């Protein structure tokens, strides 16, 4: 049923310090490859 | 508010900083979200990560950062010093920033930089005798339309009057977590008072298609 | 045959495809007002001396930075032109010190000469001048750092021709620092050099300080026999006396730089 | 055709989790429409898709306003080797501004779709979103929204079951202003100093890591997968002729209810205030200025915001600009000459100091300002000050310089016998 009147955007009062970055890393397994630009660095 | 460092007992190349065992599995993931031959593009998030690890960035955890990614250290210096963000001397705790651009000083932004100070007894820019709290006055976070706001670590802490930020520093001093957002009747950026849009129930998937796809 | 066509102050020069309009114009023999550009260093663009009205553009271009397009008129002496070197110049003087007589620069300065050239003759800024600490990069080189312009063409030439990465800025806006940050010599064998390139007197030769003023000193062209790379010199005397060592271009060998063994 | 502008309905609203009432993640944004035949909008290629862009009128939200779907097919080349990127401008730093907020914590996946839509109109491999530091909340939302498309299929191998691969990355910012700037935030990304850098080359042909690149807004990315689906020429029914389409507004300042909300483009800056942020405080006729576009463009007096109307063209010709549509109002107790001058300390703490206009102008002008607010000055001094911003304009490597000059210059046309007069306060004060 329709409910307007509420705030549904509460999870983020739960996040912690390593919130953002623990997500980056459950992230790194779906990425596609990266691109190589054929050396090291740019001073190789 | 110096640019240039001079080595102390407690911020020398010597002062013992390293990454903890779990911290460098997340440089890792960091690192992976770059094209190969292009480390370099990982010092601001690994800088910022060793600042969570250890509140602050002694000239030795610039150094650790730069020896990760085989960079040199000055331009790790660079992005140091260049960003605000990062704290090159230690902080409270409670890292307090509150917002004086023109959208919340209209809003009186005054009144609750003038409450910390007399609450916490210190002035723009120090730090508490305790160590608990350090005050700062910031460029707009973001938030304009909810002023007059402070942020407190990652906390957005909205709509507030001296009350209310008084009673966000009690809270704090108790070891206790406030609630972010407005403090004001509000939930997020909606106008007082009721809305003035987005009062329908909105229209499901496929409303308003062209034909064709 | 890829040659297009341009034209400075209307005369037509035949230039390659990714010349710059500050090198359209060395072919005519007009040289563009400059501070950060080093024909040897990378592009910077960023003193914004160089500005040149492009004819039918609105807005002036970095002539060390832009290529030229086909057909492009350069206006390297119109009002609008004239209008941006006066202004950059402004700028480049509100914060800078009183030094020139204490400033071993003085008579081969760059930013004296072309504000003679091409800035105004009078002030305006009516405030306070920034201050800036001075910084220890060795014996060889004295940091007189208020007078640094930020042009950096110190930090390109550590990075690019010495291969050595301890300059850069630190800071930003107004407040923006050329220097190491740690406490640290730029002790390289090509360190020298950047006195040389340095268009201010921020940086300069601590054996050579206050001994001579440009003017007064003669140029004997040498070489030198330090080594075997046989690198062209310009020995600076006064009154029977040998008062510096400068760099001699030379293409095929030292092109315009010499080492500090040299120097 | 269209005459009056305004009234937007809820059923033509695109960000319609503006305010947070419904779920933001993906259950919620999918049962809204997000989502809806993404596949059948990516197996129609690139060039329907940048047809339906430039169709729809759309101009960049980010403040300059450049026609999105003309700038977009900057990228619809072969590639030459390199690969190719979409950077999502989440900076957010013009004070004012706050629309970019509610977009990535409220609908983020209206985002994570538009670069993925966005991102095959490029040809691109990957969007790599570059979100301010300040934002970490919003940050972590946005994370938690990428996650759930990738565990759906939605982002990733074979996005949408369409044979495309696509990678969103977020990238957080560490304080700076100065790295929303399009070129100054690519810099940022590769790990240097936010310093923009000289055009040419142009982003599309050397950008985040010397690769064909587009910077886009946030707000120009999230609209686009809408557009697609309702077709360009139902956005292009909105607002004016060269101003189409509905755009998110922050009204802050001295109104009885600041806040944001969507709107038709050129409806009227008086119906905006009165209507949704319950009018100027103390009435309408307690109006002392507004900046209609963010601290860079401008301020307006009231006789100005009378008729008004919010797109780039009518505010162009009152001698502003809509820039990120961010109304800052100063009702008639605020002290304007204080209000432009906490701006240009902004400007002065913003700066990247790469250049000298803007390194040595804008330092030049806040400290002139602050003579100027208490009236330690004279008045000869206003016609070097407005001669000081024109040397600073036009001549910087970005546009942070202009941004600067121009609410100066502001300021000096349409109150200058407020200046004028402060100095003469002082004057008798210190005789
Ligand atoms: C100092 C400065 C700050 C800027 N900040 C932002 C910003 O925070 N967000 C944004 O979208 N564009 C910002 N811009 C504009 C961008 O440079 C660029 O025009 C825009 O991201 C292009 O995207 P769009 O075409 O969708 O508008 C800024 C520009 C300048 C000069
Ligand atoms: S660098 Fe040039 S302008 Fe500056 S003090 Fe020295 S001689 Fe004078
Ligand atoms: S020290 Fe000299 S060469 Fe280096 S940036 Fe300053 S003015 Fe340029
Ligand atoms: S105008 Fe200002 S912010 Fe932009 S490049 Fe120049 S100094 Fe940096
Ligand atoms: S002016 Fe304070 S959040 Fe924008
Ligand atoms: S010589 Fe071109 S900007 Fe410096
Ligand atoms: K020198």
């Amino acid at each position: 049923p329709f409910d307007n009147t509420t705030y549904k955007n509460l999870q983020h009062h739960d996040y912690s310090t390593y919130t953002f970055l623990d997500l980056n890393l459950d992230l790194s397994k779906f990425r596609m490859p990266q691109p190589s630009s054929g050396r090291e660095s740019p001073r190789h | 508010a110096l640019f240039v460092h001079r080595d102390t007992p407690e911020n020398n190349p010597e002062t013992p900083f390293d990454f903890t065992p779990e911290n460098y599995k997340r440089i890792e993931a960091i690192v992976k979200n770059y094209p190969e031959g292009h480390k370099a593009a990982a010092v601001l998030p690994v800088l910022d990560l060793a600042q969570r690890q250890n509140g602050w960035l002694p000239i030795s955890a610039m150094n650790k950062v730069a020896e990760i990614l085989q960079v040199p250290p000055m331009r790790v210096y660079e992005v140091a010093t260049f960003y605000t963000m990062y704290n090159r001397k230690p902080v409270g705790k409670y890292h307090i920033q509150v917002c004086t651009t023109t959208p919340c000083m209209l809003r009186n932004s005054d009144s609750i930089l003038e409450a910390i100070q007399k609450k916490l007894g210190i002035k723009v820019g120090e730090t508490t005798p305790d160590k608990l709290f350090t005050l700062i006055e910031v460029e707009c976070l973001g938030a304009c339309v909810n002023a007059p706001m402070v942020q407190i670590n990652d906390n957005y802490y909205e709509d507030l009057t001296p009350k209310d930020i008084e009673e966000i520093i009690d809270e704090l001093k108790a070891g206790k977590i406030p609630k972010p957002g407005p403090r004001s009747g509000r939930f997020s950026c909606e106008p007082a008072g009721g809305l003035t849009s987005l009062t329908e129930p909105p229209k499901g998937p496929g409303f308003g298609v062209q034909a064709g796809l | 045959s890829n040659l297009i066509e341009v034209f400075v102050d209307g005369q037509s020069v035949m230039v390659e495809p990714g010349t710059t309009v500050l090198q359209a114009c060395e072919k005519v023999g007009m040289q563009i007002p400059r501070f950060c550009y080093h024909e040897r260093l990378s592009v910077a663009g960023n003193c914004r001396m160089c500005l040149v009205e492009i004819e039918k553009a609105p807005k002036v271009v970095a002539a060390c930075a832009m290529p030229v397009m086909k057909g492009w008129n350069i206006l390297t002496n119109s009002e609008k032109t004239k209008k941006a070197r006066e202004g950059v110049m402004e700028f480049l003087l509100a914060n800078h010190p009183l030094d020139c007589p204490i400033c071993d620069q003085g008579g081969e300065c760059d930013l004296q000469d072309q504000s003679m050239m091409f800035g105004s003759d009078r002030s305006r800024f009516l405030e306070g001048k920034r201050a800036v600490e001075d910084k220890n990069i060795g014996p060889l080189v004295k940091t007189i750092m208020t007078r640094c312009i930020q042009c950096t063409r110190c930090i390109r030439f550590a990075s690019e021709i010495a291969g050595v990465d301890d300059l850069g800025t630190t800071g930003r806006g107004n407040d923006m620092q050329v220097g190491t940050y740690i406490e640290k010599m730029f002790m390289s064998e090509l360190s020298g050099n950047i006195i040389d390139i340095c268009p201010v007197g921020a940086l300069t030769s601590k054996p050579y300080a206050f001994t001579a003023r440009p003017w007064e000193t003669r140029k004997t062209e040498s070489i030198d026999v330090m080594d075997a790379v046989g690198s062209n010199i310009v020995v600076s005397t006064r009154t029977g006396e040998v008062m510096r060592i400068l760099p001699r271009m030379h293409e095929d060998i030292n092109e315009e730089w010499i080492s500090d063994k040299t120097r | 055709k269209k005459t009056s502008f305004g009234s937007l309905k809820d059923e033509d609203r695109i960000f319609t989790n503006l305010y947070g009432r419904h779920d933001w993640r993906l259950k919620g944004a999918q049962s809204r429409g997000d989502w809806y035949k993404t596949k059948e909008i990516l197996l129609k290629g690139p060039d329907w898709i940048l047809g339906e862009v430039k169709t729809s009128g759309l101009r960049g939200r980010g403040g300059a306003g450049f026609p999105t779907g003309l700038k977009w097919s900057f990228m619809n080349k072969p590639s030459d080797g390199r690969p190719k990127y979409l950077v999502v401008n989440a900076d957010e730093g013009e004070p004012g501004t706050c629309k970019d907020r509610e977009i990535i914590r409220h609908d983020p996946h209206k985002l994570v779709e538009g670069c993925l839509v966005g991102g095959r109109a490029m040809g691109a491999r990957a969007a790599y979103i570059y979100i301010r530091g300040e934002f970490y909340n919003e940050a972590s939302n946005l994370q938690v929204a990428i996650r759930e498309a990738y565990e759906a299929g939605l982002i990733g191998k074979n996005a949408c079951g369409s044979g495309y691969d696509f990678d969103v990355f977020v990238v957080r910012g560490a304080g700076a202003y100065i790295c929303g700037e399009e070129t100054a935030l690519i810099e940022s990304i590769e790990g240097k100093q936010g310093k923009p850098r000289l055009k040419p080359p142009f982003p599309a042909d050397v950008g985040v890591f010397g690769c064909p690149t587009t910077v886009a807004n946030v707000e120009t990315v999230a609209v686009s997968p809408t557009i697609c689906r309702r077709g360009g020429a139902w956005f292009a029914s909105f607002g004016r002729e060269r101003n189409s389409g509905t755009k998110l507004f922050n009204i802050s300042g001295h109104v009885n209810n600041p806040c944001t909300v969507e709107e038709e483009m050129s409806v009227p800056l008086k119906e905006l205030i009165e209507k949704h942020a319950g009018g100027v405080t103390g009435g309408w006729d307690n109006l002392l200025a507004v900046i209609p576009g963010g601290s860079s463009t401008p301020l307006i007096p009231k006789s100005v915001c009378e008729t008004v109307l919010m797109d780039f063209d009518a505010l162009i010709q009152a001698q502003t600009g809509l820039g990120t549509a961010a109304v800052i109002v100063m009702d008639r107790s605020t002290d304007i000459v204080k209000a432009i001058a906490r701006l240009i300390e902004f400007y002065k703490h913003e700066s990247c100091g790469q250049c000298t206009p803007c390194r040595e102008g804008v330092d030049w002008m806040n400290k002139v300002m602050a003579r100027f607010v208490r009236g330690d000055a004279r008045p000869a001094e206003i016609d070097s000050l407005w001669e000081i911003s024109k040397q600073i304009e036009g001549h910087t490597i970005c546009a942070l310089g202009d941004g600067a000059a121009w609410p100066v210059q502001g300021l000096i046309r349409h109150f200058r016998p407020e200046l004028e007069e402060r100095m003469q306060q002082f004057a008798q004060q210190h005789q």
